[PDB]
């Protein structure tokens, strides 16, 4: 199980998800953008193919269409990460709800698993990484 | 809950590896 | 665990994991009791230290009741199989109280016993007598008696309230009128008063107050009923304070002291004392009184489970067998339901009771098994209980969050589908429309001897009763300008490779969406909206309940805002034809399947033919409002195979020189056959070759040999993952 | 690949299958090219430097177990470390047990270190169990060292301290003889004296194989499950019975596990004789395996003995297949020659008042008192026989 | 073969003792030790074939 | 190997079960029409397999109604359990999916004319049924209108020439080979005339043809201007005037019963399946492609067309581009779209598209080497090496090949249900009480008794070659976009084929890790592969360095941040080549 | 309650271990005297052990040290 997540995040990273937007304000500009896994982006192109009139779009108008393509393209590649890890997660919270007394925090070990979290937080209080 | 369950898989253990004594009676 | 505790398992040796047990000879039906193996025992020991000749298992408990204290003892230091089955259970003090304490507790418990089974034998044999036709009338008429005594002693709880809370006390104050209680019950056991004095109450007043709560209890306890001959203290000291005098050790000992108190506290912090006294008198009236036991079995409610927690559910344990005499540590029932299945077999398994069956050893033990049996799916469901009813409630929440969701998605499916309809009335004022949208019959290429090839006289008219698995052919009519460019291209062609690429890409310039739309009745309509206002106010009803859910129907409308890409009666039945190519004939044929493309049969009604045409040169990307609709006429839509198959055979059976000629009948009324179903039916015949109707019709109404003009065109890699496409379509068009 | 079987005539039950350890399995010679690697890598010593670096106890079973036999007994007796001498049984070339149990004494008679004599020339009892049982091995293979073992246990019960190890371990020794009768009466003489029968060497009896030097060491690492089984069953018939009843199991096992079935029916003629009460698992066995046999290899006074052990403890169907049996092989054309057996009139009044004695209270035993009568008065009529498949028809 | 004289009937005793079990290519081994050591009194230590340097 | 055709499962669940073999006969042939012939050595396999079906699912019927066969250490679920109900769905599913692929299959071998289905008859046939199997056949063989003409009539010479030699079950096409009529004016139009006939007739004398695979292969190099050489069979052909004596002493025979040239100008195809006067000439045709077609070899006859076909096939865009194979995809194209339902198999692709799809398939291998799960378990199951055909006759000459895709893709379908199958047993049958409370003593640990997440997977070494910043510099900004340029994204292809070369040797390297024969290969593997990227990040580092040297955009005076695609490049560190780097930097464990 | 059944994927091999008497070394190094015999009468008061080799000619050395010990030509 834990190496199947591991499977999951890392092909996610390196797909491609696509996004278009379309502005509002009267101007045909459209904006399609390529966004990876970790939030970048691949290639940002503008059409200006469905606008005749032009001259009349200032800067703050043409950042405004790609900040809509790059919001429309990263939740589009959290949509699709949300179908791919979706059904893999749900069956995790199966196995491991119901199956507290097969893993090693469960049962009478979870004594154990207690202790040393509160003994993990008092090394961490005795430094200053917890207290400040 | 795991210390009662596993105390009688402990004592349910001892009475099927090693038998004590029996008691008397008579013969007929 | 009853085989392996005889003498019979010494002549067998087994696997620890899995052991077979041997058949015993108690085992077998006929076994006398004095072939049984723990009986003569029994009947050795009783003969040498009682002093009783005893030929029964019933003799024998018997006799061990009638015994002397200091035959009682001398039977007990002898006898060491206390406990048959293993299964931790409270015991009689002789298996505790070491060294002098077992003796005066021998004079002492076996003195009063006997007084106790002297009044299980006459007075309360007639009492159960007289009421043995329906039961539980007994404990009934104590019920109102012990309620006026209960009231007295909340009357005394209160004053030491003195008008504060409970819960505000401070938590030693709680542990101090806790300690109290079990000194009190300890007082109960030994000193045989019901009410005893403690020397807690100092204030003279206070005994005062006291002695009359005294004294009206006293008064209560020894009036007597008008039905029942005994007054209820005797019932009292009789069946409840006896059967606790046998497990002194439990109130003796300071360390099941400290046990009682903790317990005694989680039952007075989540329980009123209103309430705990009301169900001390359910208990004693909500039972069953034993007389060859001689105990009185209680309801085991879950106030009294509270209250017996440390009897029943400590580590005050301690098994005796030949093997070892072990003192059982860590024992602990997990829920109230433990307790409840824990005295359930140590009230049934007494000796001498009613559950028990004393005819034949054989009989013995499967009286004993069952009682064991019933207890372990008592136990079985224990385990069950915390992590089952915890995932069905989990799953519980994941159906009323779909239900939530779903509901906020249909606004936004609505003014999506309204803004798309505003889109398509501006835009089919100005663009090219469809005119003629005709359904025509399908014509026949086969041609006589003396017919033209190059005449083509008829193309159809008008179709009025269009069947399932039957071909239509429609007309179109669209004056796109692409169109009358391939007509003359097409005319003016003997044939070169590259004017017949130019004909290929024509033909992709443009295409027609065709689809099949149903009439509404406007009593189905009426059924249609009698179901989604049920929905509708079963989902109001949830977000009500669970304050958590409204705040989750907030979350999917301001999400499904950003997801959802902006826009700026009849109902859809089936889609026909995804790709209609441009044709200079402006006709095609097209097949109407069984099912549709979500899998179900269709209905009858009326039916009207959509007709949408797209250009991708003036529309690019496929805009659904950007389109040139036009609708055809109503026609008739049913089933003809109840119909042909009825005029056919005028039926399970189809004779092999009759098939044949059977679906050359359904061709002839414009249903379409294929060969591929003609010839895989023929696969599946019986002994005498008779093919079966229900595998033909199963074979026709599949997707197999012939599917719809939509999915024609599809890879089975990309319908596969259809269904999985289709809802990551409709998380971004919600609705 | 296919090797035949030894004929035990073992019954084939899962009751007895811890009977059924000690028999050789040819899926261990199947598993045998396996090890072969294992033991070609084991035959090589280790480097200088590991030896050197190794520990105190290591190195001096290491270096004395690779040792000459007398080299190794001159080291013990100069440092006086008596605890290697299990060590040194384990010699390329050490002598017959007899001669190692006499050097043990010189090496504690010789020692640099003089204890107590009370203490000093007492060996531990797993020592001398070892010595015994090696010697009962030998009397396996070869029963004429056996006159030289009871001059071994002529010296060892006058030296060393007679135990319950020792005499188990003497039983056996007996037993592995093919003598019946002696050791029989040494294990009643056990169970006068309220010792224990040792359940090692109860293991031991019921495997006739695996002498216990390197059963000790662990050289065979399979059956000990069947060794474990061997010592809980031990220690189940001990919980119950004397040792006695013990040693004759032990002594049946290993009779029929060496096909020397002669004294595997003389244990029972021998248990019957001198007063050993059986145990019901050696009856129930002993009753199996005349099945097996079809009564074939039995004499009259054993035919005997089984009677008296089933009617004293036995079921029905027992006694009366047994019965059946005896009387048609006296009727069989092959044993016309070899005598009938007859019942005395003493023996049968016993035998027919302890039948009579289940019967009072068994109806298994009243329902066929007639016929066990009938088949022990050598009267059979076949009418009694047709009554009887009439009733278990009807 | 001590398997055969237990399972026809002329013997008690199958054997369990492995010793044997290598013994062809640990008997060659001890005489190819003993052949290089006959090999360097006689100082013909000045060709070894590859064999010999790995038993050396 | 032998594949089942029939449906002996609907038949068995209602209690119907044959006995003798005359009741197995009668459950063999089919009532209606295209009735099949059987070999011997076929019929005693498939009937011995409807015995062990049949005794399969009694033995799991009488097993079944016992416990109102479980693996012998594991016990059964109870029934309406979550478990057991869904694991006998999975069993019940892909017991279906079986039976789909088997008979599937089977028809596969059916229509590919196999020696163990000898013959196919056409006699309870109508009228329908001549024209749908004649839209299907045309779609498969692929083959200009001008041909079918040229077959139909061949093989009615064949089937006169072999007239003796055919069984009792062929005779009821003798009957409709005399009722083909031929042009004497209405009907000189639609039937063609008979010297045409007496040509094809001529070609059997010659050259000893008797089958249909012999036929394609003359039809094909007749039109052509060399004959006499690429026709040149190794059994010598006779002389020419002695079988012109032979032809018109059977051509005056006909009359008063009631080198010829090549054949002109043929009336079109659409004319002969709508006519009434052509319909006994369709039945030569249908049954003369399904009876004669047999696995005996046409090249073995003349090797000189197996080094004809294949000069042309180096430049077969040029001259496979003739006028009639022109119309031919119009033809084929208005045949296809008159019965579009039928659901046949499918191609999806026009006549010139799908030959240079097939040149291209069985010429070449795909390109998936970006793909993960495609290429990772990337494996054919036959190749075609020693063949090469053009692809609308090599339908004809062997099908074998042609049918390799689709017949992979039913072994695909036949493993996945039976990994459906397996998976079901572990639903339905569970352990003991005693065993599971075992495993529950040894928990599952995450330091030990789990499985490491870093374990190599293929996206695993993707993700650590573009974590590379010099990598990630070129996918995003470095290169031009994608979208943009037409050779943006011809360097954005070319970064991606080298970035799943490296991957996948890396990959490749792990899973044959634990010997050290292949591992001392793959490591080569790697330096090849992370050579190939190191030359291209190289090149293109050197090219957007150099050519934004030559555009210097000034923006000193805006007082910016001094961020730019050079002032990235240059401030980036030197690029640390991946044939320098161990495996551990490359994504191994250490 | 156990929802799963799970065994370990690490499979473990029992090493085989055994002490057997693989090598064949004695220190063969001794400081006595060494006689060819031609016949030796060994007499203690228990067991007399006569062993005669026969010859025309014989000698006798004596030796009571230990045990009356008489040695035939030495």
């Amino acid at each position: 199980y834990p190496a199947a997540v591991r499977y999951g995040v890392e092909l996610c990273t390196v797909l491609t998800a696509e996004g278009k937007f379309v502005d509002e304000r009267g101007s045909g500009l459209s904006a399609r953008c390529v966004v990876n896994g970790t939030g970048a982006a691949e290639s940002v192109v503008f059409d200006t193919a469905n606008c005749n009139g032009t001259n009349t779009t200032s800067v703050e108008d043409a950042l405004r269409v790609a900040h809509g393509a790059l919001r429309s393209a990263q939740d589009r590649h959290n949509t699709l990460a949300a179908f791919r890890l979706g059904p893999l997660s749900k069956q995790s919270q199966v196995l491991l709800f119901c199956g507290v007394n097969a893993y090693e925090f469960g049962g009478k070990y979870a004594r154990t698993y207690a202790y040393a979290f509160e003994k993990a937080k008092k090394e961490l209080e005795a430094t200053a990484a917890s207290g400040f | 809950w795991e210390l009662s369950r596993d105390e009688q898989l402990f004592w349910e253990r001892v009475e099927l590896i090693r038998k004590g004594q029996v008691a008397s009676i008579g013969s007929s | 665990r009853l085989r392996l505790s005889r003498r019979t398992v010494a002549n067998y040796v087994g696997l620890i994991n899995s052991p077979e047990v041997f058949d015993d000879e108690s085992d077998r039906p006929e076994t006398r009791w004095s072939q049984d193996t723990f009986f003569r025992e029994c009947a050795y020991l009783s003969e040498k230290f009682l002093k009783e000749k005893v030929s029964n298992m019933q003799q024998f408990e018997a006799a061990l009741k009638r015994a002397s204290p200091e035959a009682y003892l001398a039977f007990f230091d002898a006898f060491q199989q206390q406990t048959q089955t293993q299964i931790p259970l409270p015991s009689p003090s002789v298996w505790h109280y070491e060294g002098e304490r077992r003796k005066q507790w021998a004079e002492k418990f076996i003195s009063i016993s006997h007084k106790a089974q002297a009044f299980f034998k006459d007075v309360l044999s007639e009492d159960v007598k007289k009421y043995q036709e329906v039961p539980g009338k007994l404990l009934q008429k104590v019920k109102p008696v012990l309620a006026d005594v209960g009231k007295i002693l909340v009357k005394r709880h209160e004053r030491w309230l003195k008008g504060r809370v409970w819960t505000s006390l401070t938590e030693e104050e709680r542990e101090a009128y806790c300690m109290k209680e079990v000194k009190r019950q300890q007082m109960q056991v030994e000193d045989g008063e019901f009410d005893p004095m403690m020397e807690d109450d100092v204030d003279d007043t206070e005994l005062e107050e006291w002695q009359r709560e005294h004294d009206a209890i006293m008064k209560l306890m020894n009036s007597p009923i008008d039905g029942l001959h005994f007054t209820t203290l005797e019932l009292w000291l009789h069946t409840m304070r006896c059967e606790e005098l046998e497990t002194e050790h439990i109130y003796t000992s300071a360390r099941v002291r400290a046990i009682q108190v903790a317990a005694r506290k989680k039952l007075y912090d989540t329980t009123s004392y209103e309430e705990v006294i009301q169900a001390v008198v359910e208990s004693i009236a909500r039972g069953t009184l034993d007389l060859g036991a001689g105990v009185l079995r209680p309801h085991f409610n879950e106030v009294w489970c509270q209250l017996n927690y440390a009897k029943f559910g400590s580590s005050t344990i301690t098994q005796h067998t030949t093997t070892s005499r072990r003192q059982l540590l860590f024992f602990h029932a997990g829920s109230l339901k433990d307790i409840a299945a824990t005295a359930t077999l140590y009230y049934a398994t007494k000796p001498l009771s009613n559950s028990l069956d004393y005819a034949s050893p054989y009989k013995y033990r499967r009286s004993l098994i069952t009682l064991c049996s019933n207890y372990g799916v008592e136990t079985a469901y224990t385990t069950q209980r915390p992590l089952l009813r915890s995932a069905a409630n989990l799953a519980r929440a994941e159906d009323l969050i779909h239900a939530v969701v779903t509901a906020a998605a249909q606004p936004f499916g609505e003014r999506r589908r309204a803004a798309t309809r505003d889109l398509h009335m501006e835009f089919q004022r100005l663009a090219v429309p469809v005119e003629r949208v005709i359904v025509a019959n399908p014509v026949s290429a086969l041609l006589e001897s003396g017919a033209d090839p190059d005449e083509k006289p008829v193309e159809g008219e008008k179709v009025n009763m269009w069947p399932l698995g039957a071909k239509r052919v429609v007309l179109y009519k669209w004056s796109a300008p692409n169109v009358e460019k391939l007509k003359a291209m097409e005319s003016d062609a003997s044939l070169t490779a590259k004017r017949l690429r130019e004909i290929q890409e024509l033909k992709r310039r443009g295409f027609l969406e065709v689809s099949l739309w149903r009439r509404v009745t406007a009593q189905e309509r009426k059924q249609r909206n009698e179901i989604v206002e049920a929905k509708k106010k079963q989902v109001e009803e949830v977000v009500r309940t669970v304050p958590s859910l409204a705040h989750l129907h907030q979350y999917a409308t301001s999400l499904y805002s950003r997801i959802e890409e902006r826009v700026a009666e009849w109902e859809f039945a089936v889609l026909l034809d995804d790709r209609v190519l441009l044709n200079k004939e402006e006709s095609v044929e097209l097949y109407l399947p069984y099912r549709d493309a979500n899998g179900e049969l269709l209905a009858q009604g009326e039916y009207r033919a959509l007709v949408r045409a797209f250009d991708l040169e003036a529309n690019p990307n496929l805009h659904p409002a950007y389109c040139s609709v036009g609708y055809s006429e109503s026609f008739q839509v049913f089933d003809a195979l109840p119909q042909l198959i009825a005029q056919f055979f005028r039926v399970t059976h189809i004779p092999a020189a009759d098939f044949t000629p059977f679906c050359a009948f359904l061709r002839d009324a414009g249903l379409d056959v294929p060969l591929r179903c003609e010839f895989e039916a023929g696969q599946a015949v019986t002994t005498d070759g008779d093919v079966y109707m229900d595998y033909f019709l199963q074979l026709l109404r599949g997707e197999a040999f012939h599917q719809s003009h939509a999915q024609a065109g599809l890879t089975e890699a990309q319908r596969a993952i259809e269904p999985l496409c289709r809802a990551h379509w409709v998380v971004h068009h919600p609705g | 690949t296919q090797l035949p079987d030894p004929p035990y005539y073992l019954p084939h039950s899962p009751r007895f299958d811890a009977e059924r350890c000690g028999t050789f399995n040819k899926k261990w010679l199947l598993n045998l090219p396996a090890l072969k690697p294992l033991v070609r890598n084991s035959t090589y010593l280790p480097k200088k430097e590991e030896l050197w670096r190794a520990p105190t106890h290591e190195a001096l079973e290491t270096i004395i177990g690779h040792l000459p036999y007398h080299d190794a007994l001159r080291y013990i007796t100069e440092h006086s470390l008596f605890l290697l001498f299990p060590t040194v049984l384990r010699a390329r070339d050490a002598p017959l047990p007899h001669v190692i149990y006499e050097d043990f004494m010189k090496s504690c008679t010789f020692a640099s270190l003089q204890n107590p004599p009370e203490e000093q020339f007492a060996l531990p009892s797993v020592l001398l169990r070892t010595l015994l049982c090696m010697a009962a091995y030998h009397c396996t293979l070869d029963a004429d060292y056996f006159t030289t073992c009871q001059m071994l246990f002529g010296r060892m019960e006058q030296q060393q301290q007679t135990t319950p190890e020792v005499l188990s371990a003497w039983v056996y020794c007996c037993t592995a003889s093919g003598r019946v009768d002696e050791a029989l009466t040494y294990a009643k003489y056990m169970a006068d004296c309220s010792a224990p029968f040792d359940v090692t060497v109860f293991s031991l009896m019921q495997h006739p194989s695996l002498n216990p030097i390197e059963v000790e060491d662990g050289s065979v690492p399979h059956s000990a499950k069947g060794l474990l089984l061997q010592r809980r069953l031990g220690n189940r018939l001990h919980t119950a019975y004397r040792s006695d009843a013990v040693a004759a199991h032990g002594m049946f096992v290993y009779y029929a596990l060496t096909l020397s079935h002669v004294r595997k029916w003389e244990v029972i003629r021998a248990a019957a004789a001198l007063g050993v009460t059986l145990a019901e698992r050696t009856v129930v066995l002993a009753v199996e395996v005349f099945a097996r046999e079809k009564g074939m290899r039995c004499g009259p006074k054993t035919v005997k003995a089984l009677t008296h052990f089933l009617a004293q403890d036995g079921t029905v169907g027992h006694l009366l297949y047994v019965l059946l049996r005896a009387r048609k092989n006296e009727l069989l054309p092959e044993f016309r020659d070899l005598p009938h057996t007859t019942f005395s009139e003493e023996e049968q009044e016993l035998v027919l008042q302890c039948v009579a004695q289940r019967a009072r209270h068994d109806d298994s035993f009243a329902v066929a008192a007639t016929l066990v009568s009938s088949l022990v008065r050598e009267d059979d009529p076949s009418e009694l026989l047709m009554a009887f498949a009439r009733a278990a028809r009807n | 073969k001590a398997y055969i004289t237990h399972a026809v009937g002329k013997g008690p005793v199958a054997s369990y003792d492995i010793s044997t079990l290598g013994s062809t290519g640990l008997t060659a081994e001890r005489r190819r030790w003993r052949t290089l050591m006959e090999k360097i009194v006689r100082e013909d230590y000045h060709t070894m074939t590859e064999v010999e340097q790995m038993d050396a | 190997q032998f594949n089942p055709i029939h449906n002996f499962s609907y038949a068995m669940e209602r209690g119907v079960r044959a006995r003798d073999v005359k009741a197995f006969e009668k459950l063999i042939t089919n009532p209606g029409p295209l009735r099949v012939a059987y070999t011997p050595d076929y019929l005693d396999w498939l009937h011995r397999c409807y015995k062990a079906k049949g005794t399969y699912m009694d033995a799991r019927a009488v097993a079944e109604k016992k416990f109102n066969a479980p693996p012998p250490g594991m016990f059964l679920r109870p029934a309406h359990s979550f478990r057991r109900l869904a694991g006998e769905l999975k069993r019940r599913r892909a017991q279906s999916i079986l039976d789909e692929v088997a008979r599937a299959q089977g028809m596969l071998d059916l229509f590919e004319r196999q020696p163990h289905f000898p013959a196919i008859h056409i006699d309870r046939c109508s009228r329908f049924h001549l024209v749908e199997l004649f839209k299907e056949m045309v779609l498969e063989r692929s083959l200009d209108s001008n041909m079918i003409w040229e077959k139909a009539l061949l093989y009615r010479a064949i089937l006169s020439e072999r007239k003796p030699s055919y069984p009792t079950s062929f005779h009821y096409i003798f009957t409709a080979v005399e009722d083909t009529v031929f042009a004497p004016h209405p009907l000189a139009a639609k039937c063609p005339t008979l010297e045409a006939y007496y040509y094809y007739v001529y070609l059997v004398k010659k050259y000893y043809i008797d089958n249909a695979v012999e036929a394609h292969v003359v039809l094909r190099c007749h039109r052509e201007p060399n004959a006499a050489d690429l026709l040149f069979s190794n059994p010598p052909p006779k002389d020419d005037t002695e079988i012109m004596k032979a032809v018109e002493l059977l051509r005056n025979a006909d009359i008063q019963r009631g080198p010829p040239v090549l054949p002109g100008a043929y009336p079109p195809i659409d004319m002969l399946w709508r006519c009434e006067e052509n319909l006994p000439l369709l039945k030569v045709l249908l049954f003369g492609e399904f009876n004669l077609i047999v696995s005996e070899n046409p090249f073995v006859k003349f090797p000189s067309a197996h080094g004809f076909l294949t000069r042309p096939y180096s430049t077969d865009s040029s001259r496979t581009l003739a006028d009639g194979m022109s119309l031919a995809n119009v033809m084929a194209e208005k045949r296809g779209h008159l019965l579009p339902s039928l659901p046949r198999n499918t191609a999806t692709s026009i006549d010139a598209r799908a030959q240079d799809i097939r040149r291209l398939q069985q010429k070449h291998h795909r390109d998936d080497i970006v793909s993960f799960q495609k290429l990772l378990r990337s494996t054919h199951a036959e190749d075609s090496p020693s063949a090469f055909s053009s692809y609308s006759d090599w339908s004809y000459f062997n099908p074998r090949a042609v049918r390799a895709e689709e017949r992979d893709r039913l072994t695909r379908k036949a493993v996945e249900a039976l990994k459906l199958y397996d998976s079901a047993t572990n639903d339905i049958y569970r352990h003991s009480f005693e065993d599971v409370q075992a495993c529950h003593t040894q928990r599952v640990t995450e330091r030990d008794r789990t499985m490491p997440p870093y374990l190599p997977t293929l996206p695993h070494f993707v993700a650590i070659i573009k974590k590379d910043p010099h990598i990630s510099f070129l996918l995003h900004i470095g290169l031009p976009d994608r979208n943009s340029s037409e050779e943006g994204s011809a360097k954005h292809k070319e970064l991606e084929k080298r970035i799943y070369y490296l991957a996948r040797a890396l990959y490749h390297t792990a899973l044959e890790y634990h010997n050290e024969t292949v591992r001392r290969v793959n490591r080569q593997k790697v330096n090849v592969a992370a050579s190939l990227l190191d030359n291209f990040v190289e090149q293109e580092w050197t090219t957007i360095l150099r050519d934004k040297h030559d555009v210097t955009d000034v923006t000193k005076t805006l007082n910016d941040t001094q961020n730019d695609k050079k002032q990235l490049a240059r401030r980036l560190g030197r690029y640390m080549l991946f044939a320098n780097r161990s495996l551990d930097d490359t994504g191994f464990p250490t | 309650m156990f929802l799963i059944h799970f065994v370990h994927y690490k499979t473990i091999l029992q090493k085989y271990t055994f002490k057997f008497k693989h090598i064949f070394l004695s220190i063969d190094k001794y400081n006595s005297l060494f006689f060819n015999i031609s016949g030796i009468l060994i007499w203690l008061n228990i067991i007399h052990i006569n062993i005669i080799l026969i010859k025309y000619s014989f000698f006798i050395l004596i030796n009571n040290f230990e045990y009356l010990i008489i040695l035939i030509s030495t």
